């Protein structure tokens, strides 16, 4: 249960790591 | 006295009515040592489920 | 505590005789001996041979007896195995080994029995630590 | 082994191939500025 | 019953005196006129039935059969331990300074 | 002439013995007077057959194919003893010294590392009675020693050991000691081994010959904390003999 | 291994309850103008 | 014992329950061997076969 | 990138709340006996 | 026109979302290959002999381990500094005992770190910037050389590097103060200097610029909608700042200038963690810190203790517990 | 007794998870308008 548990937080993590990046709030000028 | 179907596999089965039989590691489910599935083993067929 | 002429002073050779130390001699036998012997013999052991040391009971038992000023300065020109048996001034620094060992060519009768003073005289100092090695550092 | 040992010899000279014709293909004029 | 068979060793005359069929060659340090040269003939041939087997050894001159006979009260035999005798240690027991 | 250092360097074949040509089968010579040695002895493991091992009792169980993974260090070589000849014209030779030890580790099915001390120390090996001439028909069989895998000064990952470290789990300060009895009190273990050496070449010109072996013994019980695995061993040898 | 069976829903717990605290505040945000 | 082992109700797959959950080994255990065919016998010396 | 043309809010009033955090709950409370058992 | 030319405008287009560039073409596969390859290991790896006395050390979370305690293992002292890729082992399990996969990690990782470091000049020319961010990156990098590389060439064996875990990092600061005594030596010391004033600096700049922000929300929502993205003006009172702190202290003690301000924040941790990289490149060869070990003596003779004899002290406990069946000899020289 | 060890994460993840689906859509629609 612990290795599930240890990847599934790592899976997460670079999961986050794809949406912060094209996904973003775009910054605008103004 | 201790088959896939007495620890309770689900997709193990499926894998081998098809023809995958043998793993990486070197064993095979019919018993038999010493065999190279090649690519297409149990560990292959994930990673190609995966990728 | 001070280097007192108590400290200073160690047996000449086996009789029982005792010669005293200046603060002179001591200093450059204990110069001369990071020169041409610390290399090997720091703090006391012997680093090509850890079995053996220059603590004085060990010199005392050696054959023959080395606890003592004539028998340092024999050992250093003509040196011998532990009980005498063999001569290794081939494998060992000796004046009469000087041709092999450039460092003993310095050396002459008074500085050979300067180095033999602070052998004698440094294990009446730090006690354990002469010869002791790691564990007492 | 000796296989994939070619493979690998093959992608590597690939990328560093790429890599010098590709400074050599006028890289200081790729600047937002004064072209030569 | 798991016994340490070193520890077990400890309380016979091997913890007490220079066991002849044991001990490590950098024990002979201890008297005079042992180390080198006859410490190399006694674990050349060990073991030894009794102590006073090592009077009898091939060339010994007439007098270093002497030095033997002042040290035989430092000199004891203990049946022959495999880990101790194993791997050369008798020569070289991983203990320096 | 042949090869020097820097033609093997690197290469691998420093850990392959010598061989012998196709055309050596001749016979060597054997004076019932004269006293004769073993100059060297190489022996060169080529398969490692590991037990298997659990479970149902049901038949004697065989010999799986295992897989190295210590790379070319497998080898003895430059073994010299003393060849008698025995009253019954019978060669028996006893191993003296020589490099008759290397730590070999394999890998079998499922992952499982098997270590084991492939040696010949202490080797006595007979032929036949009435041995006239080393024939391509000679053939030796052998007993030897097998010591523990480890020594009396290693240490586990907790600092136990046989002639130093702890006697105890000091991790777990105030558990029970009694089911820890086999992993806090190590044990020096020592069995035998058998060999069998079969020549096949045989240069009766220079004294070389050359065949076969296989040797069966036990792996690393780690020092008595679990059950040894048995270990058959084949592969060929080399061996040079000499009057002395 | 022998590990604490607590653990499991220790870890679980810690990730989700701040979690959805986030995520309740950001689509309430979203659904406003 | 392959023979042995399917004449035997444990591996009937209509004897689990809904919330029984695991494999069919953390029931009645892992199989090691085949004890053997009882057979019973009373006193008169006639066999008898258990229902 | 032109917005989508498909796209419609999401609702969920407060006894609908109510009702889904009840059935929920209560669902819970009976297979929870089950899941320990 | 040409498809070469084609891909070459692609290549060094300002345009992508991830800009890719020649250093880019090199970088992406060795990062690749290098993560995928410690993703796998890191999970399931088999135990390595990293000290080559056919003695394994698990590393991985399927052979039970944390993510504190897992590592990826340096490869065998049996290899040393030998060139081991997957075609020079008889197979996969010979390669995964032999600590094969540490070697093709750290390798295709230190090339895709030096081109990430070109990849930070290329952009910059692209865009009209000056091209001095990549030489700040260097500092980190050459550490990461040091840890990786020229320790284990000037050691002799990769087995020495740094191990690719967490708990693998501590058994990698202990045994390098055992043999080589760091915290001794004035480059690790001025690297500290370099990391305490770093986040010291950090901290303050942080907040003196915090500190005078223009007023131009209420106190209901936040002080950082008060900045807009792209605007011409200064968000802060540069001068209002420097009244403060030019009175904490005196006034000459105070940046009025804020490019010189923003230099000195750069400058200061970059060169001192140049230094604490070259104090681990320097010491790879055996150059240790300061040996003060019986420095004091009495007019007799006996050893007056100061604090380096106490440190020499915990610094035996290392020595002679590391490794410890690896030793056969009194001396440790490598 | 000797109950299930997961029963009680799956008991507190059929709580939570489909709990928090609803409070997630309830905070965005009062937050409208
Ligand atoms: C086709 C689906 C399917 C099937 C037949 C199996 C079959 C199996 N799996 Mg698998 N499994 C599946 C999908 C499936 N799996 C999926 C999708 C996952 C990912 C989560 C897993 C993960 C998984 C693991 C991790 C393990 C198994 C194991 C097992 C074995 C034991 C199953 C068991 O205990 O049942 C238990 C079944 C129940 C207790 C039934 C629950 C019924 C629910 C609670 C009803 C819900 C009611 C509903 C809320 C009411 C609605 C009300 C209305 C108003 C809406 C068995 C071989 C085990 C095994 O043998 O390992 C080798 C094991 O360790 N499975
Ligand atoms: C950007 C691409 C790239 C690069 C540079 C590398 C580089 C490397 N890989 Mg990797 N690899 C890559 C992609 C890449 N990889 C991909 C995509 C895969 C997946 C299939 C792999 C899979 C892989 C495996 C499985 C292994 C490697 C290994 C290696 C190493 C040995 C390579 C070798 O022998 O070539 C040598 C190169 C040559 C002989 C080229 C000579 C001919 C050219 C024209 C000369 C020009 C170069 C010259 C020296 C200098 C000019 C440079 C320029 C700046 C002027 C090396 C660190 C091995 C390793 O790490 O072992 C520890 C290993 O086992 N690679
Ligand atoms: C107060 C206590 C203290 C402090 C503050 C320090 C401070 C420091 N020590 Mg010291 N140390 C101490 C006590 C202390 N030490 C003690 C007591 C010991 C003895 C046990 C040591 C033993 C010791 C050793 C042996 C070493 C240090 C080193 C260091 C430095 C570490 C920072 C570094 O290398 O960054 C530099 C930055 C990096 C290394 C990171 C590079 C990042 C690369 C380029 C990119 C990586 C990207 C990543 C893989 C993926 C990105 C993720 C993303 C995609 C999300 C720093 C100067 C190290 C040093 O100076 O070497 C350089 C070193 O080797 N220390
Ligand atoms: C009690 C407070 C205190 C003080 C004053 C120091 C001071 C120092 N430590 Mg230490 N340290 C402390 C606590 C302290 N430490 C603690 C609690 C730990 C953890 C246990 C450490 C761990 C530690 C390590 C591991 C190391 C140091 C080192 C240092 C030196 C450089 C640190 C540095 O530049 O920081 C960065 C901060 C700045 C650059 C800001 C400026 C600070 C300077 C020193 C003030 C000088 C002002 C000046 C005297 C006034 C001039 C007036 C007039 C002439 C104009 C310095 C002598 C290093 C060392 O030994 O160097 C020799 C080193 O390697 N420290
Ligand atoms: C241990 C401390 C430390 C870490 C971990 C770190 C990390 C980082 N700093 C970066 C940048 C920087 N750091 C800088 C100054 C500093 N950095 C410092 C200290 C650190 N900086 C210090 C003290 C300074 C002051 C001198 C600058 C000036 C920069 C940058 O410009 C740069 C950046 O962009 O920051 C935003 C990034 C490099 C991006 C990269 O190479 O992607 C490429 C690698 C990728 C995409 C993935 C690699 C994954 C690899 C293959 C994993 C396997 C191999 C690893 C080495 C495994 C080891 C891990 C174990 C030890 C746990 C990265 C986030
Ligand atoms: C009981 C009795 C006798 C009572 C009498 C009491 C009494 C009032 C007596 C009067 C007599 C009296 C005054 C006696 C004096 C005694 C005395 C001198 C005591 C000694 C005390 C002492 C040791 C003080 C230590 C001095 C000290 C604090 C030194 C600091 C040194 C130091 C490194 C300073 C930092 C310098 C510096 C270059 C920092 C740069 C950091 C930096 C980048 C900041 C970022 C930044 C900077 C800006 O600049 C602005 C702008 C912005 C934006 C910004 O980001
Ligand atoms: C996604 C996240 C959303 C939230 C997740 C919420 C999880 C809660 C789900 C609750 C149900 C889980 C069962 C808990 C009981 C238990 O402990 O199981 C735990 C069991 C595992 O069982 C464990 O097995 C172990 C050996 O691996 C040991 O033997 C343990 O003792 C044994 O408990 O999990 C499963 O069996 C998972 C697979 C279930 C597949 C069932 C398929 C048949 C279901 C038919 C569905 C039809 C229903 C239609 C209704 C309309
Ligand atoms: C016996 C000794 C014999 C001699 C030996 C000499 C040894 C070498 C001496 C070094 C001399 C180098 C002078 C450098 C000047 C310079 O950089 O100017 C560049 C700028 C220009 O200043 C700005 O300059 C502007 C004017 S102008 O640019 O200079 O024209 C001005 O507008 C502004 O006020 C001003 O701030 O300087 C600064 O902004 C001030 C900060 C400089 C501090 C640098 C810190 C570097 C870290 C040191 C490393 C230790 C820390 C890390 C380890 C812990
Ligand atoms: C509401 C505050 C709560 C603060 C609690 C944090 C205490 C931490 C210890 C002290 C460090 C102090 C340094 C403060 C620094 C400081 O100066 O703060 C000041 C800042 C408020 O400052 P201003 O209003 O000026 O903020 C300006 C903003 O626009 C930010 O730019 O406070 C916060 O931002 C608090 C952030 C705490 C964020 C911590 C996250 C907590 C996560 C906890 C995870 C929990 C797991 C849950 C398990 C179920
Ligand atoms: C390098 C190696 C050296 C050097 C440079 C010196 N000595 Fe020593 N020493 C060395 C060895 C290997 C041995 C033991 C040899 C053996 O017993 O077979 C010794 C021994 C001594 C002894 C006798 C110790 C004892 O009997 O317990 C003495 C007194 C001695 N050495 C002194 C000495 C001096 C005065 C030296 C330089 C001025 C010197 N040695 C150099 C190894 C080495
Ligand atoms: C074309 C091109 C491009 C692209 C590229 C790419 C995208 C690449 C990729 C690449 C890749 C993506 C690669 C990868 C690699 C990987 C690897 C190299 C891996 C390895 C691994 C391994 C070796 C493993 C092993 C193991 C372990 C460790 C443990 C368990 C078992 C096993 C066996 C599994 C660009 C953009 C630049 C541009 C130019 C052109
Ligand atoms: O390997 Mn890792 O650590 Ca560098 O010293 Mn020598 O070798 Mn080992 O001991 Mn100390
Ligand atoms: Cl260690
Ligand atoms: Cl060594
Ligand atoms: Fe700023």
């Amino acid at each position: 249960m612990e290795t599930i548990t240890y990847v599934f937080i790592f899976a997460c993590i670079i999961a986050l790591f794809f949406f912060a990046i094209f996904f973003r709030e775009p910054p605008r000028i103004t | 006295l201790n088959p896939m179907w007495r620890q309770g596999m689900f997709v193990l089965p499926f894998m081998a009515r098809l023809g995958v039989t043998g793993s990486w590691s070197g064993w095979s489910i019919t018993g038999e040592t010493g065999i190279d599935p090649g690519f297409w083993s149990f560990e292959g067929v994930a990673l190609a489920h995966i990728v | 505590a001070e280097l007192t002429p108590e400290v200073l002073t160690v047996p000449l050779n086996s009789e029982g005789k005792t010669i005293t130390l200046t603060e002179k001699q001591y200093l450059e036998g204990k110069r001369l001996f990071q020169y041409a012997c610390a290399s090997c013999h720091v703090g006391g052991i012997t680093k090509t041979n850890p079995s053996l040391d220059l603590r004085t009971e060990t010199l005392a038992l050696a054959t023959p007896p080395r606890d003592n000023i004539e028998g340092l300065v024999d050992y250093m020109k003509n040196p011998t195995t532990y009980d005498g048996e063999q001569e290794i001034a081939e494998v060992h620094p000796s004046l009469r080994s000087a041709d092999i060992f450039p460092k003993m060519r310095n050396l002459t009768e008074k500085d050979l029995v300067a180095i033999a003073g602070h052998i004698l005289v440094e294990p009446k100092i730090l006690g354990d630590k002469w010869g002791g090695g790691k564990v007492y550092y | 082994m000796e296989t994939l040992k070619i493979t690998v010899y093959i992608v590597v000279t690939f990328f560093v191939l790429l890599f010098v014709f590709g400074f050599l293909s006028g890289d200081p004029a790729r600047n937002p500025k004064r072209k030569d | 019953e798991l016994v340490n068979v070193v520890d077990e060793k400890l309380g016979t005359a091997y913890g007490e005196k220079i066991d002849l069929n044991n001990t490590n060659i950098a024990a002979f340090i201890q008297y005079r006129g042992l180390y080198p040269t006859l410490a190399k003939l006694i674990v050349k041939n060990a073991p030894y039935e009794s102590v006073e087997d090592v009077l009898n050894i091939p060339g010994l001159t007439e007098r270093q059969k002497q030095i033997l006979r002042e040290n035989l009260e430092h000199f004891t035999v203990t049946e022959v331990e495999t880990a101790l005798v194993e791997g050369g240690d008798r020569y070289n027991n991983g203990l320096y300074k | 002439q042949t090869l020097t250092y820097d033609d093997i360097v690197g290469t691998g074949l420093a850990n392959k013995c010598p061989t012998l040509d196709d055309t050596a089968r001749g016979a060597y010579p054997i004076d019932s007077s004269q006293t004769y040695r073993i100059a060297r002895l190489c022996l060169q493991p080529t398969t490692f057959l590991v037990k298997e091992e659990p479970k149902n009792k049901r038949q004697e169980a065989e010999f799986v194919p295992t897989k190295l993974v210590t790379r070319e260090t497998t080898s003895l070589d430059q073994i010299q003893g003393e060849l008698k000849v025995n009253s019954d014209g019978s060669l028996t030779f006893v191993e003296e010294d020589g490099i008759d030890f290397q730590p070999v580790t394999v890998q079998m099915a499922g992952g499982e590392r098997i270590p084991l001390l492939f040696t010949v120390k202490n080797l006595v090996a007979s032929t036949q009675p009435n041995v006239t001439s080393i024939t391509t028909s000679t053939d030796f069989k052998g007993e030897f020693n097998v010591p523990s895998y480890r020594t009396a000064n290693f240490l586990d990952p907790k600092g136990r050991g046989l002639a130093s470290g702890y006697d105890s789990a000091i991790a777990l300060p105030q558990a029970k000691e009694e089911e820890l009895a086999r992993a806090n009190v190590k044990r020096f273990s020592l069995t035998k081994g058998q060999i069998s050496l079969n020549v096949a070449k045989v240069d009766g010109r220079t004294g070389e010959i050359a065949g076969t072996f296989e040797s069966e013994q036990l792996s690393d019980d780690d020092m008595g904390a679990h059950e040894p695995h048995e270990v058959k061993i084949q592969g060929v040898f080399y061996a040079s003999i000499e009057p002395a | 291994m022998e590990v604490n069976q607590l653990g499991l829903i220790a870890t679980a717990l810690f990730v989700l309850v701040p979690s959805v605290f986030l995520i309740i505040l950001y689509v309430q945000t979203e659904s406003q103008q | 014992e392959k023979l042995a082992f399917y004449d035997y109700i444990g591996n009937n797959p209509a004897k689990g329950g809904l919330f029984r959950t695991g494999p069919m080994n953390k029931g009645d255990g892992i199989a090691q061997a085949w004890k053997g065919h009882a057979v019973f016998r009373n006193k008169e010396g006639e066999e008898l076969f258990v229902r | 990138m032109e917005p989508n043309p498909n796209r419609q809010p999401v609702e969920l009033n407060r006894t609908s709340l109510y009702l889904g955090l009840l059935l929920i709950l209560v669902l819970a409370l009976l297979f929870s006996s089950y899941f320990f058992n | 026109a040409n498809l070469w030319e084609r891909f070459c405008n692609w290549v060094t287009s300002t345009d992508n979302r991830l800009y890719v560039g020649w250093f880019g073409v090199i970088m992406i596969p060795t990062l690749l290959a290098a993560t995928i390859c410690f993703v796998i290991a890191f999970i399931a790896a088999p135990p390595v002999d990293i000290d080559g006395i056919r003695e394994p050390v698990s590393g991985s979370l399927l052979y039970g381990n944390n993510i504190i305690t897992g590592a990826v293992v340096p490869s065998s002292n049996a290899i040393g500094l030998h060139f081991y890729p997957i075609w020079e082992a008889a197979s996969l399990d010979e390669w995964l005992y032999n600590g094969g996969p540490y070697q093709l990690i750290i390798f295709h990782f230190l090339l895709g770190a030096s081109c990430y470091m070109g990849r930070q000049w290329e952009l910059s020319y692209r865009l009209g910037m000056r091209p001095w961010i990549c030489v700040a990156y260097s500092a980190p990098l050459a550490s990461a050389f040091a840890v990786f590389l020229i320790y284990p060439i000037g050691q002799g064996s990769f087995s020495d590097g740094m191990p690719l875990g967490i708990s693998g990092t501590f058994n990698f600061m202990i045994v390098f103060q055992a043999e080589h005594n760091i915290l001794m030596h004035p480059f690790h010391q001025l690297g500290v200097a370099g990391v305490f004033g770093g986040a010291l600096f950090c901290a303050m700049h942080g907040s003196l610029v915090t500190s005078s922000l223009i007023r131009e929300t209420t106190e209901t929502e936040s002080a950082n909608y008060g900045y807009k993205f792209g605007q011409e003006e200064e968000t802060y009172n540069i001068v209002a700042a420097h009244g403060y702190f030019g009175r904490l202290i005196f006034q000459y003690a105070s940046f009025n200038n804020s490019r010189s301000l923003h230099f000195f924040l750069a400058a200061w941790p970059v060169v001192g963690v140049w230094f604490t990289a070259l104090g681990i490149s320097t010491m790879a060869f055996n150059l240790n810190g300061f040996n003060f070990n019986h420095s004091v003596i009495d007019a007799k003779g006996n050893v007056i203790n100061t604090w380096a004899d106490i440190i020499n002290r915990a610094n035996l406990g290392m020595e002679v517990m590391h490794e410890r069946n690896a030793h056969n000899f009194p001396l440790d020289l490598a």
